[PDB]
RNA sequence: UGCCUGGCGGCCGUAGCGCGGUGGUCCCACCUGACCCCAUGCCGAACUCAGAAGUGAAACGCCGUAGCGCCGAUGGUAGUGUGGGGUCUCCCCAUGCGAGAGUAGGGAACUGCCAGGCA
RNA sequence: UCCUCCUAAAGAGUAACGGAGGAGCACGAAGGUUGGCUAAUCCUGGUCGGACAUCAGGAGGUUAGUGCAAUGGCAUAAGCCAGCUUGACUGCGAGCGUGACGGCGCGAGCAGGUGCGAAAGCAGGUCAUAGUGAUCCGGUGGUUCUGAAUGGAAGGGCCAUC
RNA sequence: ACUUACCAACCCGAUGCAAACUGCGAAUACCGGAGAAUGUUAUCACGGGAGACACACGGCGGGUGCUAACGUCCGUC
């Protein structure tokens, strides 16, 4: 019975895309599951929140069986 | 589900942090009959250095080869092996197996030689 | 008369209709009754136009629908405000590109089902054209 | 023990020379013996099901794993997790003298025994059978049973047809038409 | 909603205090836990009370 | 096999009736015991039912007519 | 240097499944035994130990093989950025980008470090 | 008021008395860690047993499952057990995200002390996203603060909390 | 327990349809690095003064309405 409800936009998406340069601590994707997993130098926060564990330049790739998302971070 | 797949299974998680981690791991591998051990680099292609019961030099001084006795010397082998190759501190991965039998006299004996971990 | 028999939702947004058809061949018969225009086909003109061609061939051979009506459409009625809510589903209809095969008809003559058709083609409000089956 | 050897000493040779397999190893194996009792009604009594355990427990000589529900469905009226059962999973030595027990010493004492059933296989060489009462093993006390019961068994053979796995069990002389 | 808040009390003589919640009717007795009091920099046996 | 938790299993001796081919075997049940000490119980065994013992019957199960 | 095996990886279906064939000196696997280390919401099944009588049956590996999956053009078709137009719910012209599906066709992986066995 | 999907035009955001739904809780384990495990559904066989309970085999391959709505995730499981536990730690915090603001969020790393593990290592609650109420006034505990002549006290501040 | 012109989900092959379907998937858009030309710094910060928070038609993409309204609500020019 009766619609008329919606909740707040949450401001998702990736924050930092392929070849920005960050320093550590920057968040690169937020995310409801790990639709990007974390690689090399890159953290997973409790929201799946990728972040940099390092300077350096943000790296899109797509590794292993499952051909999963990785970001990873590339020293520049 | 098949003895070989789930062991692998079983061991995935833990390599997959140590690949995080960059550590160079010592890597056991255990059948019946044999007992191996690799110390294997971290970009996980390359071998460093390794000892088994597979190499004559080895079961030469063994009762038999599959028994925790024999496990012991491929410790103290591999152990001695690394440092003269200059290699110090190392991750164990039992590699799906119990840290227990054989496997847990390995280490020791790689521990009781002075290698790190 | 046709209608889905259930569905994941009651109402469906109003969309467009731009495009050519798909599924342009007689697939199924030997002939078949072909859309020229772009539009909605209504459960109920299905119907009329469905049992025109099932007289007109005194039910011998075989016909094919070719097409499902699987949008429902709203209204809301007189005396009624703008909003205060989206109408009430009344009837159903297949979006309708040109080039879409309707009917198909198999097991008569050919100058049979081309009347046939011809009195379906009557109930509906696009323009068809009548077309046989074709190797490749 | 001794119907252990009866397979060793005897029934591989008869095996071999029935279906003249190329290796030893492809002769039929008794895998393991799983008996079961669906209890059913310890949802009404929780009590039930203790003294079946113990029957098996007898029966069979090791303490019972007692199942539960893998899923509700209220057409038995059971909750998921609520015990419905319980069963034990023979192997190795124990396994064979409760074989030997079975044929040597209870399917005589069935009321009018006249044969078992030679069709109850899975379709890959497996047999299963039931028992209306447990009171034809002699562990069972007839003068304390809380209540007649009954109970499945479940051969698990490495057979891969049915010929094959009958004549494993065949080859026992076990009781048929 | 039914759960109740507490506070779990430092068995060091400090008047720290975590605070909780607790059912407390199906888990009526006493919350035990060792936690880090930090008035003696030690962890120490920590027992529930009213708030 | 998990110590302290299962149903004692001794070596019994089973002793049949007008048939003198004992059998001894794992089994629970309690009795009392004998020639090299194990236990003892007189059933009517495989070798009894006339499907296993295959024919001869007589014996104290039962009959199948008298005479005629 | 070669063939074979085993262990760690790269790649992540051209790399898989099937179907067939195939190997046991070594490896490997089933295996033998189990009091005990150690284990089983019961079970030496699995975990684990001591072993080496048997087997390549299963599994595993290798070889083949287009029944699938998988891969996949050329051309055309859809769409679409800008500009312009029409009979403007839709379409068309110039120009740029240009799918998906389908077709031809490919395809029975390829590869590094280390270690063992045969030659 | 808040959460989830769509409308929403492939970054973010985006209206309507548009289209569907859901929250105002729960859990001292359903939190931590180490070790371990792998669903659903169908066929065949099986005591009482049935279309459907428990047992077995095969097929299948996550269609299961997740305390609950939706979406997104999840096998290295985040899904299912067990042992030991209190990191459901105190002080901080590079650097970020999101916001008119008030705020909200993510966060390696440092110090102290802690649990699990042989160890590398994990842990600052729960697969994530709802489960909520600013200020004032006032209650309770703590306190190297303040204490209207002076020492106290009352009141006040400061930390915790209701 | 046997059987019927019956009605039949699953599965196989053939064919459509989806805002809340996706084993595929553009054009544009947006974010980032460098670089030249051009552009009255057009950018950013702080600081003084504001106004404004009724919008309208048209085009493209849409929700709603009847792909009705000089209708109505968004996005974009
Ligand atoms: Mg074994
Ligand atoms: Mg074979
Ligand atoms: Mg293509
Ligand atoms: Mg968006
Ligand atoms: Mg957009
Ligand atoms: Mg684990
Ligand atoms: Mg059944
Ligand atoms: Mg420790
Ligand atoms: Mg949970
Ligand atoms: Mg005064
Ligand atoms: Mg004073
Ligand atoms: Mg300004
Ligand atoms: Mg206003
Ligand atoms: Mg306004
Ligand atoms: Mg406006
Ligand atoms: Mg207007």
């Amino acid at each position: 019975t009766r619609n008329g409800r919606d909740s707040e936009a949450k401001r998702l998406g990736v924050k930092r895309f392929g070849g920005e340069s960050v320093l550590a601590g920057s968040i690169i994707v937020r995310q409801r599951g790990t639709k990007f997993h974390a690689g090399a130098n890159v953290g997973c926060g409790r929201d799946h929140t990728l972040f940099a564990k390092a300077d350096g330049k943000v790296k899109f790739e797509v590794k292993g069986p499952k051909n999963r998302k990785f970001i990873s971070i590339e020293a520049e | 589900m098949d003895k070989k797949s789930a062991r692998i299974r079983r061991a995935t998680r833990a390599r997959r942090k140590l690949q995080e981690l960059g550590a160079t791991r010592l890597v056991v591998h255990r059948t019946p009959r044999h007992i191996y051990a690799q110390v294997i680099a971290p970009n996980g292609s390359e071998v460093l250095v390794a000892a088994s019961t597979v190499e004559k030099a080895i079961a030469e001084q063994l009762k038999y080869t599959g028994n925790k006795d024999a496990a012991a010397a491929v410790g103290k082998a591999v152990a001695e092996r690394a440092l003269e190759k200059g290699i110090k501190d190392v991750s164990f991965d039992r590699s799906g197996f119990q840290y227990h039998g054989r496997v847990q006299a390995l280490a020791d004996a790689a521990r009781e030689a002075g290698l790190q971990f | 008369m046709l209608q889905p028999k259930r569905t994941k939702f009651r109402k469906m947004h109003k969309g467009r209709n731009r495009g050519l058809a798909q599924g342009t061949d007689v697939s199924f018969g030997s002939f078949g009754l072909k859309a020229v225009g772009r539009g909605r086909l209504t459960a109920r003109q299905i119907e009329a136009a469905r049992r025109a061609m099932t007289r007109a061939v005194k039910r011998q051979g075989k016909i094919w629908i070719r097409v499902f009506p699987d949008k429902p459409i709203t209204e809301k009625p007189l005396a009624v405000r703008m909003g205060k809510g989206k109408g009430n589903v009344e009837y159903w209809v297949a979006l309708i590109q040109p080039g879409k095969v309707l009917y198909e008809m198999d097991g008569v003559p050919e100058e049979l089902a081309r009347e046939a058709f011809k009195l379906a083609a009557a109930k509906l409000p696009i323009k068809t054209t009548f077309v046989t089956k074709t190797v490749m | 023990a001794k119907l252990h050897d009866y397979y060793k000493d005897e029934v591989v040779k008869k095996l071999m020379t029935e279906f003249n397999y190329n290796s030893v190893m492809q002769v039929p194996r008794v895998e393991k013996i799983t008996l079961n009792m669906g209890v059913g009604e310890a949802i009404a009594d929780k009590k039930l099901l203790d003294n079946a355990a113990a029957d098996l427990a007898a029966i069979s000589g090791q303490k019972p794993l007692i199942t539960k529900a893998r899923k509700s469905v209220a057409g038995f009226k059971i909750r998921q997790g609520y015990p419905i059962g319980c069963k034990v999973t023979l192997r190795g030595e124990r396994m064979w003298e409760f074989f030997e027990r079975l044929i040597t010493i209870a399917v005589p004492r069935i009321r009018d025994f006249r044969g078992l059933s030679a069709k109850s296989f899975d379709g890959r060489g497996n047999y299963s059978m039931g028992v209306r009462e447990q009171i034809i093993f002699p562990e069972i006390d007839y003068d304390k049973v809380d209540r007649v019961r009954g109970l499945d068994i479940t051969i698990t053979t490495t057979a891969k047809s049915d010929e094959e796995g009958r004549a494993l069990l065949a080859a026992f002389d076990f009781p048929f038409r | 909603g039914i759960r109740e808040k507490i506070k779990l009390v430092s068995s060091a003589g400090t008047g720290h205090f975590y605070t909780t919640t607790k059912n407390k009717r199906t888990k009526p007795e006493k919350l035990e836990l060792k936690k880090f009091d930090p008035v003696v920099r030690q962890h120490v046996i920590y027992k529930e009370a009213k708030a | 096999m998990k110590p302290n938790i299962h149903p004692e299993y001794r070596t019994v001796v089973f002793h049949d009736t007008s048939v003198d081919e004992y059998f001894k075997i794992g089994s629970t049940i309690k009795t009392d015991r004998e020639i090299e000490l194990d236990g003892v119980t007189y059933p009517y065994v495989t070798i009894d039912v006339s499907s296993k013992s295959h024919p001869f019957y007589t014996g104290k199960l039962r009959t199948v007519a008298s005479e005629g």
